[PDB]
RNA sequence: GUGAAGAGUUUCU
RNA sequence: UGAAAGUGAAUGCAGGUGGGAACGCCCUUGUGGCGUGCACCAUCGACCGACCCGGAAUGGAAGGGUUUGAGU
RNA sequence: UUGACCUCAAAUCAGGUAGGACUACGCGCUGAACUUAAGCAUAUCAAUAAGCGCAGGAAAAGAAAAUAACCAUGAUUCCCUCAGUAACGGCGAGUGAAGCGGGAAAAGCUCAAAUUUGAAAUCUGGCAACAUUUCUUUUGUUGUCCGAGUUGUAAUUUCAAGAAGCUGCUUUGAGUGUAGACGAUCGGUCUAAGUUCCUUGGAACAGGACGUCAGAGAGGGUGAGAACCCCGUCUUUGGUCGAUUGGAUAUGCCAUAUAAAGCGCUUUCGAAGAGUCGAGUUGUUUGGGAAUGCAGCUCUAAAUGGGUGGUAAAUUUCAUCUAA
């Protein structure tokens, strides 16, 4: 029975939990196996970069919308703006995401510059050796495997160090603005309904 | 666009652009050839017995009874009103 | 370790510290915290009041990301800026005023607790309390709302 | 499923 | 803090009182007088949230309370 | 009378295929009770034990009829966290996810719905020839004939699009040999060093003296504790076969290689899965709460239609996705 100090017990061990215990004694082995696998992948795909170029996106919540992270693939609009076909992007190592869309010119330009930087730093080996075609590089001799993020990393938004204080800032009432906006956001529908009902009733009385 | 976290148009203000047309969102549009095929199929077949009963009720002008019968036959009232509108169009085209 | 355990000291004592009368039988008062309303009531009502019953209204599918809003007080506002900015701006008169991005520091609302130095500052935050705004204005700074 | 009678634009026996 | 929408902690030396570690100064050898006073306890207040008010479309700012919180 | 078509038969017809075993992990069906609730029926044990069907080296899942409500994200899977939280529960005992975020790994796609109609361009089988092989054991090509197929086999399309068009933009795989290597490699190792003396002992591999090697003082055996007695251990190149365009100017050099794709402006169209969605009821299950999923029965859809947006209903908008 419960007779001791502390919070009441909450242990969820009323099933046969001992037959589904997951130990981690293979953690160093798994780490070594994954390292060996990625080393083998790097050797087999050399001199291609280990990690493909990824876009910069904003996380979808107010908890994280102030940060920038790596996306899945570049949108069709970004590829068209940068001058890369969707079929050639996969061949040259540019992921394509058909689901994402550019709702803002900021995100569109942010990813377009990334594609342009990747294209500028990219060496395209000719399909036939010694015959550089359209877009191929004539100086493929000095080609080596480099980190994509080492030249094109994901960058966070910078804050402004300082700026002069404005008279509009002096006269701004932040708390009053927040309270008024909060009240307006919920009562605007009621006010609009009241105006519509008043107009309908006035017209009906006129009839 | 107040540019705040509260209000009707809250959120950060950016340069909004026009999104491209999504081919998948075109679903639900009626094609000329699809409408022609459906009209031919309607001519080849007839009407379901519940559809005929609803049409008879509409002709009798028992609108509430026809709506109740259509709602019970098809489920939701939204589909009932759609069927009522379609059958009314069929009746007035016959007239 | 095992050699420092009380079990080693109990070797040779028949009852092993559990008594000769009551012994150490299996569960004699039930399993877990069962009986808190009938025979464990004298313990539940004395040490865990409010355990039994319903209070409040349910919220189906609660998601805490839209409700995320950690707070920072005024006395910690100047801590958020680096030391170099503090030396460059605190205690001196400048044409421009330093900007403290509370949201970038990792908070959603600015609360008014403690005092502020008599130097202007630009506080960028999603929310701010009324008392914090008064103290910032008294100190000479302004608060501009951000999304 | 298909038809014939009785009955206060419809279906009960 | 409230069920929640929400709101969200300095009148002052971050307050007053009593006991109080340690220290310092005087007595004049007494279980000594004075000055501060950490910790902790008791107590009177102040501030924040909730409740109940006056009540001076939307807002609850000064004014309050015999209260309440696992708060400052 | 016959032939053709359709349907249905028989053959020890020609060629194939399935069963069964293994069950740690995997995909499902079916399915308890002991036990806890200090009794006990809902609950719990447990969507478990037992029973049944079915695979692989992984299986399953998987490229949104997905989240979110944002400055928006973006196939699936797994780990941390979310979180013992939202929620469920004689609201008793107990049970209990998901979005976001960080990381591992990342890869996209294919049909049906189109009239090729200036030529079914498609495919299987028999026969013959010519090639090929992990291989006389394997895998194909060509020609001809017969069948399949118009109750639809091929080609461009799969919504991210795309077709009909309009006008200018560029034009590419397989045989040999060398150097460096890369799997098996094994003609196998240049692969280092005391078994000297004295004592004890049955035996020295013990003690002591004098030495030696060490990229080798891991281990084992030898008549007792052996780096130098033996196998070994450490270090370290090469005879061979094969993958041999896996690469390089893979050179060398055969024909791969003359018309298929390539982006561009402008319009017209843009076919998209039915007893399915959805509604009701019942049973089961779920944290899913006026139903989370599944199943039985009844009703039964539509084309800016339909699904989702976690409180039932009606109405008006908005966002996202495009099921069967």
């Amino acid at each position: 029975a419960i007779h001791v100090k502390g919070q009441l017990p909450n242990a969820h061990f009323h099933k046969d939990w001992q037959r589904y215990v997951k130990t981690w004694f293979n953690q160093p082995g798994r780490k070594l196996r994954r390292r060996q696998a990625r080393q083998t992948k790097a050797a087999k795909i050399a001199p291609r970069p280990v990690e493909a170029i990824r876009p910069a996106v904003k996380p979808p919540t107010i908890r994280y919308n102030m940060k920038v992270r790596a996306g899945r693939g570049f949108t069709l609009e970004e590829l068209k703006a940068a001058g890369v076909s969707r079929r050639v992007a996969s061949t040259i190592g540019i992921p394509v995401d058909h689901r994402r869309r550019n709702r803002s010119e900021e995100s569109l330009q942010r990813n377009v510059e990334r594609i342009k930087v990747y294209l500028a730093h990219l060496i395209v080996f000719p399909r036939k050796a010694g015959q550089p075609k359209k877009g191929d590089a004539t100086d493929v001799s000095g080609a080596e495997q480099t980190d994509v993020a080492a030249v094109l990393p994901i960058t966070q938004e910078a804050v402004e160090e300082a700026k002069p204080i404005t008279e509009e800032a002096k006269n701004f009432n932040a708390f009053s603005t927040l309270s008024n906006e909060r009240a307006y956001a919920r009562y605007a529908g009621a006010r609009a309904a009241f105006q519509k009902k008043r107009a309908e009733e006035a017209e009906a009385k006129k009839k | 666009a107040p540019g705040l976290v509260v209000g009707l148009n809250k959120g950060k203000t950016l340069t909004k652009r026009q999104l491209p047309e999504r081919p998948s969102r075109r679903k639900g549009h009626l094609s000329k050839r699809t409408a022609f095929v459906r009209s031919i199929v309607r001519e080849v077949a007839g009407f379901a017995p519940y559809e005929r009963r609803v049409m008879e009720l509409i002709r009798n002008s028992q609108d509430k009874r026809a709506r109740k019968l259509a709602k019970k036959r098809l489920g939701t009232l939204k589909r009932a009103k759609g069927k009522i509108e379609e059958l009314t169009s069929v009746i007035q085209s016959s007239r | 370790p095992t050699h420092t355990s009380k079990t080693r000291k109990l070797r040779g004592h028949v009852s092993a510290g559990h008594g000769r009368i009551g012994k150490h039988r299996k569960h004699p008062g039930g399993r877990g915290k069962a009986g808190g309303l009938q025979h464990l009531r004298s313990h539940f009502d004395k040490y865990h009041p409010g355990y039994f019953g319903k209070v409040g209204m349910r919220r189906f599918h609660l998601m805490k990301n839209p409700l995320w809003r950690p707070t920072v007080n005024l006395d910690r506002l100047w801590t958020l800026v680096p030391n170099e900015t503090r030396e460059k701006y605190l205690g001196k008169n400048t044409e421009v005023a330093p900007v403290i991005n509370v949201l970038q520091s990792g908070y959603g609302k600015v609360l008014g607790k403690g005092r502020l130095p008599d130097t202007p500052v630009i506080i960028q935050t999603r929310y701010v309390s009324r008392r914090a705004e008064e103290k910032i204005k008294q100190a000479g700074g302004v608060v501009e709302l951000i999304a």
